[PDB]
């Protein structure tokens, strides 16, 4: 019967990991900076490959230079939330003290 | 022939709450025609009504103060998270529609309106206006005495406040009883409290700035520790005061302000139905598509589906009263 | 009329179940 | 923190009394006296043990005296154990 | 024979019928894009059949059940 | 190991300074084998009290920023020291991301029950 | 008759054993699925000390 019990413990462990994989999926979707950076890296790779035929240069060094430029240029699309929280509360009527 | 709502419900107090007694049907439907016939017949019978039907009895204290206290405690236990109130809009849940005692109120309002218009026809418009003003004054006087569990009732009947028997200040944890607001704050949203919950930490801090003890906060030991940690971290981050309660401008949770605005507008549109909030959410839906509008969209879909179902039911009734309404009793009981 | 009173009694007898709930308790009144 | 009270349509003596009540319920004077002089750790152990043993008794006796005063004021009578099996039926 | 892969297009065109909003623009883009991406010798029946995936559109603002499901 | 960092820049801080600080933090993350997950701006918020930052001045509010990143535990001390050394930053705090109560997931309806 | 009695007893015992196994497995699966409960009651400072028989003989 120990073997049958083992077939049960495998299912119990598997469903515990199924939950955790779902949690990571939510975290990945919430991560937009990572996704945009990966898309930019893919675009840079495509550009380097195109150059590999257009000019026949060292696509490896082209990739290195483009990735260095991307790392330098990161954080150019920072989200804009130039908002005054107390002012927004007052506009909603939830903040009357306005000294 | 101005109705009761046309005459008296434009006042502040009178116009605040206005229950609906009958479904509204657009002109040109069997329901509308039957309602017109009933209104005409009822007006004619009000003309040919006797004196005995308008007999009224003097008002008396419906409850003693101690009995009112007991009733309030029992209602609170029935709904420990919400506040006790006469939810006359949700009335249908508690009292079956066929046994609604407010049909008498509706018909009495109709009769009063008919009486006032006939009086205006007979004596004169100026006297009618005098009487309308006097009736408005009387309704304002009697507005707050209808609720037996309200303070207006006690004030109207001139009853002294109850002097409750002393109870211990230091009791066992088994008997600790928080208020509904403290209860909601402590439960949070089924999630342990974090420093990011700046909208609630003010409850557990005294006016002196000191964190309140567990006997006062009525929190579990784990909740107390979590709240202490949250307050300490918020203070170290300088988003929560050190020597007083947070200012009204510091009560935003640590989150995106636009998501907070969306949440607040959804809450308004659900609790009261602010058309301005609805319009703001509609424009934000397209202007900032990176926020979360699940609850707002779900409520919109629910309302649209209910409208479609009501239209289908009206079509079925027009074709002939179908078994939907009969089922709402028989099938519900059988289930 | 006696027959009209009989009709009213029949309507009151073949009526709904007062409280719309299917609970298991009848409550008295503590008012007055 | 510092308690702030507004003397408006009231007596300065009454406001001072309210401030005194705040100080007493916050133990401000107790802490000031404690910090004015050095307290050795063993003395602190004994003091905290004494307070933790004492104050609940005071609270219970305060509740008892409150009940006594209420009963004297309202001319209440001593209770008798509720006899079970009493029908508790109205004589009407 | 149902296609193995189903693509659901969730929109809220019911909220803004007079105002096109962004949902209408995205719908127009998809309508003018899919037939061009996929070549066949919202969309016409021929295009719907020729698509390799089962294309279904839903309104989260008009289907409360599907809204909570998604 | 996942972490969330909250920073409170002063008014004197600019977008360029914010970008520079984030670049340095991502450099530290990459050095410690991690990866920056997300960055968000939580708007201008008034402080519960005046912040007297020595050799910088007195401030009555700040702009709040947040970034979440997975990195080796050894990176946290370096990141904290760098943020402390940075001048514009008024206050900072780094914590371990939690499964439920984190800004990545528990980000809406924190105050509105319905 | 003895053989038939034994056979019927065997069938009944098989059914009972299968039911018991299903019940126990369901209970333990539910226990595993449930998240660890956190005891949130009072602590045990009173129980730290014990009063045993004093002096010798204890």
């Amino acid at each position: 019967e120990k073997k049958v019990t083992q077939s049960l413990q495998t299912a119990r462990v598997s469903r515990r990991k199924v939950a955790h994989v779902l949690w990571l999926k939510k975290l990945q979707d919430s991560s937009d900076f990572l996704q945009e950076q990966e898309e930019a890296a893919r675009g840079v790779a495509a550009l380097a490959r195109a150059r590999a035929k257009e000019t026949g240069e060292e696509e490896e060094e082209l990739l290195a230079t483009e990735m260095a430029k991307l790392k330098e240029n990161a954080f150019v699309n920072l989200p804009s939330r130039n908002v005054s929280v107390p002012d927004l509360l007052a506009q909603l009527g939830l903040n009357d003290e306005k000294v | 022939s101005p109705s009761f709502e046309q005459q008296f419900l434009n006042d502040k107090l009178l116009g605040q709450n206005t229950l609906q007694f009958t479904k509204v049907s657009e002109k040109g439907t069997a329901d509308a025609l039957f309602a017109e016939c009933l209104e005409s017949i009822r007006h004619r019978r009000f003309k040919l009504d006797p004196d005995v039907d308008n007999r009224s009895s003097e008002a008396v204290e419906k409850l003693t103060q101690e009995e009112r206290a007991i009733a309030e405690k029992i209602f609170q236990r029935v709904d420990p998270e919400r506040k006790i109130a006469p939810r006359l809009e949700s009335r249908g849940c508690y009292i079956d529609p066929l046994w609604d005692p407010f049909k008498r109120v509706e018909e009495l309002q109709q009769q009063v309106a008919q009486d006032l218009t006939e009086y205006a026809k007979l004596v004169g418009a100026a006297e009618a206006r005098r009487q309308r003003l006097l009736v408005r004054a009387s309704l304002r006087r009697q507005y707050r005495m209808h609720d037996p569990l309200s303070e207006g009732h006690r004030r109207f009947f001139g009853a002294q406040r109850a002097d409750p028997f002393p109870t211990p200040h230091r009791v066992h944890e088994r008997f600790w009883d928080p208020s509904p607001d403290v209860r909601v704050a402590l439960k949070n949203n089924n999630v342990p409290i974090s420093w990011r919950d700046l909208h609630i930490l003010h409850h557990f801090v005294g006016e002196n700035g000191l964190i309140l003890p567990r006997r006062t906060t009525h929190a579990s030991r784990y909740q107390q520790r979590c709240i202490f940690k949250a307050i300490c971290m918020a203070r170290r981050m300088a988003l929560f005061p050190y020597d007083w309660k947070p200012t009204q401008g510091e009560l935003m949770p640590v989150m995106d302000p636009l998501q907070y605005l969306v949440d607040e507008l959804t809450s308004r549109y659900k609790a009261t139905g602010d058309l301005r909030a609805d319009a703001m959410l509609c424009v934000m839906l397209s202007k900032y598509p990176k926020l979360n509008y699940f609850r707002y969209l779900q409520y919109k879909a629910q309302t649209q589906k209910s409208e479609v179902e009501a239209m289908q039911q009206q079509e079925e009734e027009d074709r002939g009263d179908f078994s939907r309404l009969l089922r709402k009793y028989k099938r519900a009981t059988t289930d | 009329x006696x027959x009209x009173x009989x009709x009213x009694x029949x309507x009151x007898x073949x009526x709904x179940x007062x409280x719309x709930x299917x609970x298991x308790x009848x409550x008295x009144x503590w008012x007055x | 923190m510092s308690c702030h009270r507004h003397v408006f349509r009231a007596a300065p003596a009454a406001v001072f009394a309210s401030v005194q009540r705040w100080g007493r319920r916050n133990n401000v004077h107790k802490l000031t006296l404690l910090v004015q002089t050095y307290e050795k750790p063993c003395v602190k152990r004994t003091r905290i043990a004494e307070e933790k043993a004492y104050y609940p008794r005071w609270f219970y006796l305060r509740y008892a005296t409150e009940v006594i005063r209420y009963s004297l004021k309202h001319h209440l009578r001593l209770g008798q154990a509720l006899d079970p099996n009493d029908d508790q039926r109205l004589d009407a | 024979e149902s296609k193995p892969v189903t693509v659901v297009y969730a929109h809220a065109s019911s909220m803004e019928t007079t105002r096109p909003a962004s949902s209408a623009s995205l719908s127009r883009f998809l309508s003018n894009l899919l037939p061009r991406l996929f070549l066949f010798p919202f969309l016409s029946p021929s295009q719907r059949q020729s698509l390799p995936f089962n294309f279904v559109t839903v309104d989260v603002a008009a289907e409360p059940r599907l809204g909570a499901f998604l | 190991v996942f972490y969330e960092t909250f920073v409170l820049f002063s008014k004197r801080v600019q977008r360029a300074d914010i970008r520079q600080l984030l670049k340095q933090q991502e450099a530290l993350i990459t050095k410690h084998h991690g990866s920056m997950l997300a960055v968000r701006d939580l708007g201008w918020r008034k402080t519960a009290f005046r912040v007297i930052k020595p050799r910088q001045g007195i401030f009555w509010f700040g702009r709040l920023f947040y970034f979440s990143f997975g990195a080796n535990p050894a990176a946290i001390t370096e990141m904290s020291q760098s943020l402390q050394s940075t001048n514009g930053v008024l206050r900072h705090a780094t914590v371990r991301m939690k499964k439920r109560h984190n800004l990545m997931t528990y980000n809406h309806h924190i105050h509105a029950r319905d | 008759l003895c053989e038939l009695e034994q056979k019927k007893r065997t069938e009944r015992a098989i059914q009972h054993s299968q039911d018991l196994w299903k019940k126990r497995t369901a209970a333990k699966d539910a226990h595993s699925e449930k998240t660890p409960e956190l005891y949130d009651g009072p602590f045990w400072l009173k129980f730290w000390r014990r009063k045993k028989r004093p002096g010798a003989r204890g």
